[PDB]
């Protein structure tokens, strides 16, 4: 991420058959298959370096990742259940207190006497 | 590296002393040294019999502090011929030319014969050592009467080292042997043979005064001054040894010079004691091991650049005072133990001598943060760091040099209290010589004590301390001191830590049902103020409480109770310099603003809180499109607005928030520029449409937006939270970017410049912001004081008329130069430090020949590359091609955010930033000429206003600085939205709209911010203007001529001025009130 | 009291006959093409053919868009600089890129009065025949300046020539 | 104030200026031609320099208006050309980025009149109108520097009409789409030269001008170096 967050994602992807598809299957030639998946990796790769772990997190509520993926692969084959199936944390900066506080939105106690 | 090593010798001969004046000095003291093998013998004498022989001499017997008594005094007196000798740096040869002159030390050996072996004991050798260097001085003072040299030679007394049990006579010369061109200085060492003391009887831990306490000072004083000799020559065999040694050493004491270091005494509070001497000693404890093996660090094979880095390692990393030191042997290979003598130690153990007695544990605690901090600036590949390394002097001011400043003028200031004075007592006499060496002592151990983890270092200076008396007198007088104490008032500078500076708290021990020593000594040192409290984590510990303040630091409460307790309780602690920084700080119209602390950023995060629920609120609303994401870009969000935002005031500028709203890509949008202009409105429509419906809390309104040149269909959604905040809407679209190369592609050659200017604007609005704000946000966590000096620095910039053409953001790219670059200097720790470097690299700063070019990253991954730095200097170096002067563009400004640089400092007419280099110049200049004073600071923050051609005088109906939150208020938002604007100032788009009617032939400016700049009721405002060259003289009439004129003939006109008044007249209306021209 | 700092516009605080002498000029005549033209003349006299290339396109930039006056000067001035030294393709990259910028037909006007001046005889006389072919239709002038070049030069019949082409392309 | 006329014929025009409390007879000066061009639009006009500030239409108005009645001459101004005096309109950016809905000095406009006999007319009086500086200064005319669009202008900070932003929306879209579903039928009409060569038109395009835009916008791995007689020839020759 922008912040020195090393993390690793993991999306998954079917195809879908049209509206007036008659075959029973709906299989995509690997090379549609090498093509959506260099997609997909640019989309992730893009989102997560252009912005903030706080950020990605609230990118992943409303899944609109799930949906910038749809539009960009609908032109090389129509797919379905787009998801950002996990996301792992591999390496952590440096904690930084600061920020801590700032992201959750010092007290003094009281003369014991 | 071999950039670095061409740069080295550059500088070693630019330094290099002219060796004509080598030989005119060697004429001198060959000549001076036949003078004093002249000097007759004495007789032994008692101290009645000396103080007779000198009772009418105009020599006086410089005794030290106490002078010998009759009772005590039973030993006798005499004066042999003694074996003269040069030592020091002119010794080895490796003296460097220094404009402020240098120093030739000539050691004069006492004779074995003139001493007892027990002579070490009760000042007995310091006494006899007095009288010789009396006996010298009168004689050599007929002795120079009767060669006629008196004439142009100058004699006095001085301290060696600053060392008050070492006094020296010194030779200078004043405007064939006049030496006053070579700019050196004759010292005479009276120093003692090798060996005459058993040194095991003067190590440290033992003592040689009776009163027991150790004596670490005065047993080093008269071991070292018996061990001189033995110290050259072991310097002198590592020359031989390696080659590289002599250069070596200059480094060194170039480095340390530069840092305000010195071989002078510490412990009476000047910063030193780390000099040229002891940097060349360490070499030769590591040339000989280093290692805690012992084996070898540095080899004789090393080159310049390798001998220094390692020094520079070995102090920076491994420990000599707290745990482990350094023993080695000059005459057996050097090793680190890992026990520790808390004291800078370094001992020589074939001399028994501590080298590193000078110096002082606060002194050597800095010295390794510098250690530490160049070892990472010469590991650097990225940056050349030679300049900074080397060639940059951070010690010219105090303030730059530290973060907080304190003087503590003391009582009784012609002999000090008899209260505090009493404190010296005999014991610490014994163990300090002097009480400027224990008053240090004092100070800085409570100072140490009470401000705890809110301090990195500390530094206590005796302002005002002389160390060279005339020969009439035997001890240095002081105006205030009055013989009595060498200096005038005391200076407490301090390291703040930023992250715990502002706690509310001390913490301390915890709570046992047997009070420990550590809970002991607390609480007698804090007495009353120390209390026994619980906290809601259910932990009991004794702690104290304070109280923020809007205008001090917490430091500045403890350090004035702190001190006054312990020290003296007439003691006046004050700091001026940072109060009137503080109050120059808009304060905000918030609850307990007066209470609140700099540092605190609360009322950002209710802001951001604000955005928040409005945030929810858009994403659950159903549109035609997904919105994509909605990205804040607003000032606000990044805290460096200059007032912190208060609810509902909404004639501040920065009230509403610029918030960048993206969706979904679709393939659906219009292709022409205008038509997707209108397409994004209309979803800000339905977006304000639902918006009413289903929260009817909250208010809207719509604005057009005309910074993008010529994209005249962009509007905005205004949002009024009924927190009492203003949120300014606006869509970006994918199809956008492209719309735009389009243009610049379609574009005629002649016009393809001016719409790549357009282009630029908008990518640094939509693009390049939300990349900015990220960046700055994150990054000012680490860096805490940011927020507020950048904020009093574009404070700075409107007083004199600059934030109207100085983009805000060049402001914040700037302002961050000392945060993420701090060297030579620390990280700004304080307002007053942060502002000022700030000043002093635009000062500095040659905008035509050096970029600007910053890695926005977080203290020590994401920093620059060598390739992408080789890249960004390359732009710049392509660009000044073309522009050589640097007409067109000014500042280079860029980081990876914007490689380019032209982004944030495009369009700035070269008079607005000369001015700001100008402004930045005179000021640097006033500090040094005058100190930061009161009356320093409020220069600095009132404009000049005389230099503009004309100045008219604005005014509005009625005061805003109510109504900006600026506490010296409404409450809610008007019924009709209309309303907002008869609240507002709209000077700012008066000078906008102006300079572009006259930018070929006027450059106006104006206080964007009327509410802090405007007066008390921040109303007061005024335009001045400046007219070109060109149309200041007459001109020949043409259609081109693009200027408002009038006629003086045929074809000749000239600036109708008069005309140009009115016009500026008829934009305010009732507002414009004076005119100046 | 107040800081006060003079309004430096040359950025000091940071006849003509050097570099520094016509650069100082610049800063308050950017827009002077003869300030310009007189800066390359002295590069040229220098032998700074390279420089004297650099200060045109400088001047091709700094000059404002609008002082298309200013700008034909400048051209001009480089057509002569590639014309006397410079070769074929780097007068006619010139030529073709004067062209793009401003009136395609005037251009053709200066590199012929040019090549007459310089006594490039052959090649203007090509010259006329490019641009006749291309402006002959619409402009007399052209015509007639070629009629001008060719009895000038004691060719009455090829004058008779071109009348007779001149009467075909017109209106 | 002798002078009635530049020798290259830009005639002047003195007025006398308001007055203000701010500055306690200070006048504004305009050089006017008569404009001679081909083009309809730009015929008729008066060639103006050094207007006064946010000059627009309806301050001619009353200027010519207030000529009319001293010289009882009858002219009528129509409208002003080429008054930007921020800059602003400079380059249409909606031209640049696409043909459809838009087909297209400084300190300086042209102001047309209905006809010639009002446009000669006002020039005459224009003559007289600049004499009297020489002989009568105090009868010179006034810019009132105040007009409902200088009201307009003056207040920045005004909420929009969200009625009136609704109908500019409305008619503003019905019509891109009306150009746009136009322009694509006609790319996707089989388009015939007249000698018969039919034009390629991808699918997905939409604009006839984009297809030209594309068009300005814009052996050797096959050779083999040993395979006739004389290249392996050649390779001996170079052999030795
Ligand atoms: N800390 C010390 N411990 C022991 N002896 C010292 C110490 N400092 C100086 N001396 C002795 O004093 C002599 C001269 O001291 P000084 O510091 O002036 O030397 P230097 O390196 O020549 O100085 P400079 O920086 O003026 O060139 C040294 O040669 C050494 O004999
Ligand atoms: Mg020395």
């Amino acid at each position: 991420t922008s912040d020195d967050y090393v993390l690793r994602i993991f999306a998954i992807a079917f195809t879908r058959k049209q509206a007036n598809q008659v075959k029973r299957h709906s299989y995509a030639q690997s090379s549609h298959i090498r093509a959506i998946r260099k997609v997909i990796s640019e989309i992730l790769t893009k989102e997560v370096q252009g912005s903030t772990l706080a950020q990605l997190t609230s990118k992943l509520i409303p899944e609109v990742i799930n949906k910038e993926i749809e539009n960009a692969t609908k032109d090389i084959f129509p797919l379905q259940n787009i998801h950002v199936r996990k996301v792992k944390l591999l390496k952590q900066p440096k904690f930084d207190v600061g920020a801590l506080m700032a992201l959750h939105g010092e007290e003094k106690g009281k003369k014991v006497t | 590296s071999n950039i670095f090593k061409l740069q080295i010798d550059e500088l070693l001969e630019q330094v290099k002393l002219k060796q004509k004046h080598v030989l005119k000095v060697e004429k001198f003291l060959h000549k001076l040294y036949d003078i004093l093998q002249e000097i007759p013998d004495w007789e032994e004498k008692s101290l009645a019999e000396v103080d007779s022989f000198f009772k009418n001499k105009i020599v006086s017997v410089p005794f030290v502090d106490p002078k010998p008594i009759p009772q005590n005094t039973n030993y006798k007196f005499n004066y042999k011929k003694p074996d003269i000798s040069l030592i020091g740096s002119f010794a080895l040869k490796a003296g460097i030319y220094q404009p402020n002159g240098s120093s030739i030390d000539t050691l004069l050996t006492m004779p074995k014969e003139l001493f007892e072996k027990k002579d070490f004991l009760n000042f007995r050798c310091l006494h006899k050592r007095s009288v010789y260097l009396a006996y010298l001085t009168h004689h050599l003072l007929i002795l120079l009467k009767k060669d006629k040299l008196d004439s142009f030679l100058q004699l006095e007394y001085s301290y060696f080292d600053n060392d008050p049990l070492l006094p020296i006579l010194r030779i200078s010369c004043s405007k064939d042997y006049n030496f006053y061109k070579t700019r050196f200085s004759i010292n005479l060492l009276i120093g003692f043979p090798y060996k005459v003391f058993e040194p095991k009887k003067l190590l440290p831990n033992r003592n040689c005064i009776r009163i027991l306490p150790a004596t670490p000072l005065y047993n080093f004083s008269v071991l070292s001054s018996s061990t001189h000799e033995n110290y050259l020559k072991y310097l002198y065999k590592t020359k031989k040894q390696t080659e590289s040694f002599v250069e070596a050493t200059v480094l060194g004491r170039l480095w340390l010079q530069q840092r305000g270091f010195s071989s002078n005494m510490s412990h009476s509070g000047s910063l030193g004691g780390f000099g040229t001497f002891e940097f060349t000693i360490l070499m030769a404890a590591l040339l000989n091991g280093g290692g805690i093996n012992s084996n070898k660090i540095l080899l004789h094979g090393f080159s310049s650049y390798q001998l220094f880095k390692g020094v520079i390692k070995y102090l920076a990393t491994m420990d000599l005072c707290h745990d482990g030191h350094l023993q080695f042997h000059s005459n057996p290979a050097s090793k680190y133990i890992d026990e520790g003598f808390q004291t800078p130690t370094l001992f020589d153990k074939s001399t028994k001598v501590n080298i590193l007695t000078k110096m002082t544990v606060s002194s050597y605690q800095i010295l390794k943060e510098y250690a530490g901090e160049t070892l990472r600036m010469l590991n650097n590949v990225v940056q050349d760091q030679f300049s900074n390394i080397f060639l940059t002097n951070i010690s010219r001011f105090d303030n730059l040099k530290y973060d907080l400043c304190y003087d503590v003028q003391l009582p009784l200031g012609n002999n000090l209290e008899t209260s505090l004075a009493a404190t010296f007592g005999s014991m610490e006499r014994v163990k300090f010589i002097t009480l400027e060496n224990f008053l240090a002592h004092k100070i800085t151990n409570v100072a140490r004590y009470a401000l705890g983890d809110r301090i990195k270092y500390i530094q206590i200076e005796m302002v005002g301390q002389k160390s060279d008396f005339p020969i009439t007198k035997r001890k240095v007088y002081s105006n205030t001191g009055g013989n009595h104490f060498n200096f005038d008032f005391v200076r407490v500078k301090l390291i703040v830590n930023p992250s715990e500076c502002d706690k509310l708290v001390t913490k301390g021990p915890a709570h046992s049902e047997t009070m420990s020593t550590e809970a002991a000594v607390f609480k007698n040192f804090w007495g009353i103020k120390s209390s026994l409290r619980r906290f809601k984590d259910g932990s009991i510990t004794h702690c104290c409480v304070w109280s923020t303040s809007s205008s001090e630091p917490i430091i500045s409460s403890i350090v004035n109770f702190a001190l006054q307790k312990h020290v003296s309780k007439k003691a006046q602690i004050s700091n001026e310099t940072i109060k009137k920084f503080h109050n120059f700080l808009p304060l905000p119209n918030l609850p307990s603003s007066a209470k609140t602390s700099v540092l605190n950023l609360s009322s950002f995060f209710n802001l951001k809180k604000s955005f928040d629920d409005l945030y929810k609120i858009i994403f659950q609303m159903k549109l035609p499109l997904s919105v994509k994401s909605i990205l804040p870009v607003g000032s606000a969000f990044r805290y460096t607005s200059l007032c912190q935002p208060v609810p509902f005031a909404y004639s501040d500028p920065d009230f509403f928030q610029d918030v960048i709203l993206e969706f979904e890509t679709s393939p659906k949008w219009p292709d022409e520029i205008t038509s997707l202009e209108k397409a994004k409105t209309a979803f800000l429509l339905k977006i304000q449409e639902e918006l009413s419906a289903n929260s009817s809390t909250y208010r809207s309104f719509f604005s057009r937006d005309e910074s993008i040149p010529y994209n005249l269909e962009i509007v905005t959604l205004n949002i009024l939270t009924p927190e009492g905040y203003g949120f300014k809407f606006r869509v970006l679209t994918e199809r956008d970017e492209i719309l735009y190369l389009r243009a610049i592609a379609n574009a005629r050659n002649e016009l393809k410049p001016e719409l790549e200017a357009t282009f630029l604007k908008f990518t640094a609005k939509y693009l390049a912001s939300v990349r900015h704000t990220r960046t700055l946000e994150n990054i000012s966590h680490s860096y805490q004081f940011y927020s507020p000096v950048v904020r009093l620095f574009k404070r700075w910039l409107d007083t004199h008329l600059l934030l109207g053409h100085i983009t805000d953001e060049l402001a914040e790219l700037i302002a961050i130069k000392p945060f993420v670059d701090p060297a030579p200097y620390f990280i700004p720790g304080s307002l007053e430090n942060g502002f000022l470097k700030v000043l002093k690299f635009i000062s500095q700063w040659n905008w035509k020949d050096d970029p600007l070019i910053l890695d926005l990253v977080k203290p020590e991954s994401e920093r620059l590359t060598l390739a992408q730095y080789k890249g960004i200097q390359m732009n710049f170096t392509n660009l000044r091609n073309s522009d050589p002067n640097g007409t067109h563009l000014q500042f280079f400004v860029a980081s990876k955010n914007d490689p380019s640089g032209i982004l944030y400092s495009s369009g700035i007419p070269l008079p607005i930033a000369t001015r700001l280099t100008a402004l930045a110049k005179v000021a640097v200049n006033l500090l040094q000429t005058h100190g930061l004073n009161q009356q320093t600071i409020n220069l600095l923050f009132t404009p000049g206003l005389k230099d503009y051609d004309f100045v008219v005088d604005l005014r509005t109906p009625i005061g805003l600085k109510s109504s900006c939150g600026i506490l010296s208020a409404p409450s809610n938002f008007p019924e009709n939205l209309n309303d907002l604007s008869e609240k507002m100032d709209p000077t700012y788009q008066l000078v906008k709209y102006l300079n572009l009617k006259y930018k070929n032939s006027l450059i106006l400016s104006s206080r964007k911010y009327i509410g802090v700049n405007g007066g008390e009721k921040g109303d007061k405002n005024v335009i001045t203007g400046l007219i070109k060259p060109l149309f200041k003289g007459a001109h020949k009439f043409r259609v081109n001529l693009d200027c408002n004129v009038k006629p003086v003939d045929d074809e000749n006109v000239i600036l109708n001025k008069e005309a140009i008044f009115h016009e500026i007249a008829a934009f305010g209306n009732d507002m414009v009130i004076n005119f100046e021209t | 009291l107040s800081l006060s700092a003079g309004f430096d516009w040359t950025a000091s605080i940071l006849a003509p006959e050097s570099v520094a002498d016509f650069e100082r000029l610049l800063i308050g005549n950017p827009n002077s093409s003869v300030v310009w033209m007189n800066y390359m003349a002295f590069q040229l006299q220098l032998s700074e053919i390279e420089k004297a290339r650099e200060l045109a396109e400088r001047a091709l930039k700094t000059i404002n868009f609008r002082e298309e006056a200013e700008k034909l000067n400048i051209w001009i001035a480089m057509l002569n600089l590639e014309n006397t030294f410079g070769t074929e393709e780097t007068l006619e990259e010139v030529f073709s890129r004067a062209c793009q910028y401003m009136d395609s037909y005037t251009i053709h006007t200066k590199l012929l009065g040019i090549y007459e001046i310089s006594e490039k005889f052959d090649k203007a006389a090509e010259l006329f025949k490019a641009t006749a072919k291309k402006f002959g239709g619409e402009k007399v002038s052209i015509w007639v300046s070629w009629g001008d070049f060719l009895i000038s030069h004691n060719e009455e019949q090829e004058a008779r020539t071109i009348l007779g082409n001149a009467l075909k392309a017109l209106p | 104030e002798d002078i009635s006329a530049m020798k290259n014929g830009f005639i002047v025009v003195p007025f006398k200026l308001p007055d203000h409390k701010a500055l306690p007879a200070s006048l504004h000066f305009m050089f006017a031609k008569r404009h001679q061009s081909s083009n309809s639009n730009e015929s008729d006009c008066l060639f103006l320099v050094n207007l006064p500030l946010l000059s627009n239409i309806e301050h001619m108005k009353k200027f010519v208006g207030q000529l009319c009645g001293k010289y009882d001459t009858v002219s009528h101004v129509e409208e002003l050309l080429y008054n930007d005096e921020f800059g602003l309109h400079e380059v249409d950016l909606s031209a640049l980025t696409s043909d459809l809905m838009s087909s297209t000095p400084r300190n300086t406009a042209l102001l047309k009149f209905v006809d010639a006999a009002s446009i000669n007319n006002c020039w005459n009086a224009l003559k007289k109108y600049s004499n009297l500086h020489a002989k009568h200064p105090n009868e010179l005319f006034e810019w009132t520097y105040t007009t409902p669009s200088f009201t307009t202008f003056v207040n920045f900070y005004k909420p929009l009409d969200i009625d009136y932003l609704k109908e500019d929306i409305h008619t503003h879209m019905a019509i891109f789409e009306q150009r746009e579903a136009q322009a694509q039928e006609d790319v996707q009409s089989s388009i015939v030269d007249e000698d018969g060569f039919t034009l390629v038109v991808g699918k997905n395009t939409k604009s006839l001008n984009s297809i030209r835009k594309k068009i300005l916008n814009k052996i050797d791995k096959k050779a083999k170096k040993d395979f006739y007689r004389f290249q392996v020839r050649e390779r001996k020759k170079q052999e030795i």
